[PDB]
RNA sequence: UGAAAUUUUAGUACCUGUGAAGAUGCAGGUUACCCGCGACAGGACGGAAAGACCCCAUGGAGCUUUACUGUAGUUUGAUAU
RNA sequence: CUUCUAGUGAGAAAACAACUGCCCGUACCGUAAACCGACACAGGUAGUCGAGGAGAGUAUCCUAAGGUGAGCGAGCGAACU
RNA sequence: GGUGUAGUGGUAGGAGAGCGUUCUAAGGGCGUUGAAGGUCGAUCGUGAGGACGGCUGGAGCGCUUAGAAGUGAGAAUGCCGGUAUGAGUAGCGAAAGACAGGUGAGAAUCCUGUCCACCGUAUGACUAAGGUUUCCUGGGGAAGGCUCGUCCGCCCAGGGUUAGUCGGGACCUAAGCCGAGGCCGAUAGGCGUAGGCGAUGGACAACAGGUUGAUAUUCCUGUACCAGUUGUUUUUGUUUGA
RNA sequence: GGUAGCGGAGAAAUUCCAAACGAACUUGGAGAUAGCUGGUUCUCUCCGAAAUAGCUUUAGGGCUAGCCUCGGAAUUGAGAA
RNA sequence: GGAGCUGUAAGUAAGCUAUGAUCCAGAGAUUUCCGAAUGGGGGAACCCAAUAUCUUUUAUAGGAUAUUACUUUUCAGUGAAUACAUAGCUGAUUAGAGGUAGACGCAGAGAACUGAAACAUCUUAGUACCUGCAGGAAGAGAAAGAAAAUUCGAUUCCCUGAGUAGCGGCGAGCGAAACGGGAAGAGCCCAAACCAACAAGCUUGUUGGGGUUGUAGGACUCCGAUAUGGUAGUCUGUUAGUAUAGUUGAAGGAUUUGGAAAAUUCCGCUAAAGAGGGUGAAAGCCCCGUAGACGAAAUGCUGACAACACCUAGGAGGAUCCUGAGUACGGCGGAACACGAGAAAUUCCGUCGGAAUCCGCGGGGACCAUCCCGCAAGGCUAAAUACUCCCUAGUGACCGAUAGUGAACCAGUACCGUGAGGGAAAGGUGAAAAGCACCCCGGAAGGGGAGUGAAAUAGAUCCUGAAACCGUGUGCCUACAA
């Protein structure tokens, strides 16, 4: 995937846009990842899991991975990766600022 | 199988046309004969057709 | 606890008559308050089975014989071996 | 398996002590609710044992050992079957 | 387009003109401010049929012109599915159960006890086949059980089959079968000798008791037997040789 | 264990051959053939029969003609009353 | 290739991973047992052996490894009746068995219903089925041909000839070929004469040379050339390309509705990329991609280049020799040719008889003469052609869950049958499980709240949710009616 874990990336569409965050998980499978503090749902839990209330606990669901850009971390701002080899190694770049990852 | 050992002669299927022409399938076997014959030096029974001994060029052993 | 055959929809009487000539349903008349339960089996040409009887199809099958045409076998001759 | 020689033969036999002996089946039902009958089906299912009194008897009736009370019942005590 | 005249029942059937369904092309549109679909309405046209509202629904769909068809159902004792009627009806599949106590949310039906009753050349006890876990233990009451069910041959979880001697194989053969070579034969193959396979038969060494919830001539105790190996000892034979 | 469907077996009944045997069952030829029965789905407009002749291994089938429909040509207008 | 991974498949549990995991492609190792199954046996996936080596035990028992089927080829040794021999037997050696792709090809064997409005000739049809053999194609193929325009010059296949000529109870039906136009193209080897050698018994077999044909060729004899060209060969390299993983790959933010924007509105930007798919609704610019550019350690495939290899002679003479025999052909009986015995050629099978050979032989639809064309009885041969179980990449006025494969789902399953065999049903919560914590009635099931959600009358029998069918409520009517 174009996003890695824990890059820093800012929420694109959904219920969470222009929030950001850091990418918690990745599932290249599923095409999704997980952003702290992001698409934060309430799971009514019972006390099986060693939580003697199962209360209703909060989570970070995943949200698709086309729902968010990394942020360039020089500029801060969210933009799109480019693919430059430097010094022998491929690794993404700003396409807004040629900074690396 | 019952084959003329030398010229491959073979029971084939034919018909029967009688006066009305009604066929119906027969067959029709090669003239063959139990010889003693020299094959690669040693005597041996094999059957052959009769044709193929008319020439005389089949041992007879 | 819980089927089935059947079933065009049915608020599904009687007589005489009519009618594809044997009507619960049509005509005239008569009788009959509404809904059931236990019984009977006259009718619904009641159900079950596209009648086996009968006839038809230039249908089928098994069988018979001095039906027709073939044929396995059996036998006789020529010919080859 | 027992004998006979032919062959084979330098080891044999006895007692004693210790030791070795593989694979497959082994549950359970089996005149049945577990098998054959589509069913927890009044049918069918080879062989063995199968007691006592009266009795020829494994017949018959009632019983022993032993097993079982049958997988819808409670009333009523009509027709009809 | 107007007037006039005439005509306009109809099966087989001929002709003509249309409605609607899916899809293609082009154009032009509509849709989370709600498409298709569903439902209701007192709406329009000469007909097949077409709109428009309300509700439901939640993502695709009309319109115009042309094109292509798996293009229209009410009947085929049509096929498939669903649901009725009969009807709370037939039936609930040979026979004795009663009560007390217990369990439990709940008991004619499960457990315990007592009496009663039934089979007893069997409805008892063993086994072969067949079945293939139905066996035991602890849970469960969805479905199955022709009622009920706390229970079951059901469901769930664990567990259970111990052999030199029993039956089979490492033994033997019958019928029959396979069959080196071989014989025969359009192909395929058919037949068959040697040799094999094949029990329902022949041969063959262990019994008594005890033990578990479930195995027992298998485990354990006791006492045996059969085949063989090693070793100690004892006798006797080593090639006129056991 | 053996005998297998153009067959087997039959103290003989067309009797048995896996719950229907005058020729088993299964698959294929195969969508066998069926002058026979049933079924064949939207609408409106115009017109509208026949159930006869002849021939037919033909008689509840078929062919030509007659009767219906659609288009066309042409006439000294030939049709009807 | 570069960050997660330990399938479906959650859940724990324990782990791996920048020392590069998982994952993707090439190559290789292992690969139990049954199965042709092959040491023997057998009711498949099991049982029991022999030989040799090794291994456990003090030793027997036990374990491992290798070999051990049958037939065919070649060789060697042994070796009967029987003397030599041969047969048998033993060993070694050799290559077969079986399965497919329900397709395509060739061959052996070969129906019936059906049609003829009956039915036997005929038709269905040389079809279905069975069996054998195959190859990627097969079969055919290098003229004893097609013709008679005067000529053509192997074979195959397509168009056309033509529903013609014909065949046919002259019925029903069956039905060509040549010419012409195209696809593709390619031609070559032996036998024989004769020569050299070898061996035995002047010929007669082996070997090598020789030679290959119809305007006759070849031998043989003379001459002259020792070249010139070609190939349908090779796990021979070298080289290129290609297949099997991959890398890169442009351009958008806001505003309105919304749970969510890709929709709406406003301004932009990209395009060798406006194919397509996904993303919380409909995205050229968010993601995977696409246009385009680039990429291979390893292993195949193709093509070139080279190498090696194999073919490749001209002229003149005929005195003599050779040019495919139980063959061609004929009688009888069948069969194939569109051609059903017919006037019937041509091709083939069985049986019997049975030639010529260059002044020769075959054919030109009985047959004969003339003329023309060709040279059988030996072999091989690519391309055009047929088919698709499979693999890769796509397409569709093709289906969209009673449709489309029987099978969108653990389907040839469940189930049925002794067996062959027959053979189903069954897709959709939501964007995301956020799959209803907690409370209440209840033994549970199931409900009512409380929550999640845009929506729970989306609650897992989960999208929509028709009709039959069942029920609750009631505005009007109904107990003298056929
Ligand atoms: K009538
Ligand atoms: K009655
Ligand atoms: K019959
Ligand atoms: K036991
Ligand atoms: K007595
Ligand atoms: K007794
Ligand atoms: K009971
Ligand atoms: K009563
Ligand atoms: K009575
Ligand atoms: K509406
Ligand atoms: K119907
Ligand atoms: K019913
Ligand atoms: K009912
Ligand atoms: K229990
Ligand atoms: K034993
Ligand atoms: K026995
Ligand atoms: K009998
Ligand atoms: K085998
Ligand atoms: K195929
Ligand atoms: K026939
Ligand atoms: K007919
Ligand atoms: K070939
Ligand atoms: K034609
Ligand atoms: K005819
Ligand atoms: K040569
Ligand atoms: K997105
Ligand atoms: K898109
Ligand atoms: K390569
Ligand atoms: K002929
Ligand atoms: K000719
Ligand atoms: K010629
Ligand atoms: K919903
Ligand atoms: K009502
Ligand atoms: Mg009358
Ligand atoms: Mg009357
Ligand atoms: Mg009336
Ligand atoms: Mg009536
Ligand atoms: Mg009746
Ligand atoms: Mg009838
Ligand atoms: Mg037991
Ligand atoms: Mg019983
Ligand atoms: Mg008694
Ligand atoms: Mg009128
Ligand atoms: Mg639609
Ligand atoms: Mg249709
Ligand atoms: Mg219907
Ligand atoms: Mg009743
Ligand atoms: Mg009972
Ligand atoms: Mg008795
Ligand atoms: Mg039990
Ligand atoms: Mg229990
Ligand atoms: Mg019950
Ligand atoms: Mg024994
Ligand atoms: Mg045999
Ligand atoms: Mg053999
Ligand atoms: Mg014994
Ligand atoms: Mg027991
Ligand atoms: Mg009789
Ligand atoms: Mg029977
Ligand atoms: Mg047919
Ligand atoms: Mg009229
Ligand atoms: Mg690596
Ligand atoms: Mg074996
Ligand atoms: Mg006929
Ligand atoms: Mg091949
Ligand atoms: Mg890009
Ligand atoms: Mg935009
Ligand atoms: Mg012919
Ligand atoms: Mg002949
Ligand atoms: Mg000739
Ligand atoms: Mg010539
Ligand atoms: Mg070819
Ligand atoms: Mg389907
Ligand atoms: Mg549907
Ligand atoms: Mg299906
Ligand atoms: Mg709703
Ligand atoms: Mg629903
Ligand atoms: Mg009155
Ligand atoms: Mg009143």
């Amino acid at each position: 995937m174009f996003v890695k874990k824990g890059d820093k990336v800012k929420v694109i569409t959904g219920k969470d846009k222009n929030k950001e965050g850091v990418v918690l998980a990745a599932f290249p499978k599923q095409d999704k990842v997980i952003v702290e503090g992001v698409n934060v749902v309430k799971k009514h839990q019972k006390p099986n899991q060693a939580a003697p209330q199962g209360g209703i606990l909060e989570v970070e669901a995943p949200i698709h991975v086309s729902n968010v850009m990394v942020i360039d971390p020089s500029n801060g701002e969210a933009t799109k990766v480019a693919f430059k080899e430097v010094d022998g190694k491929k690794v993404r770049v700003s396409k807004k600022t040629g900074e690396v990852l | 199988a019952k084959v003329c050992y030398f010229t491959g002669r073979k029971t084939s299927s034919g018909n029967n046309r009688s006066h009305a022409m009604n066929s119906t399938k027969r067959t029709v076997k090669p003239n063959l004969q139990k010889v003693r014959v020299l094959i690669d030096g040693k005597p041996k029974k094999v059957w052959v057709s009769t044709r193929a001994l008319k020439s005389g060029k089949i041992e007879r052993v």
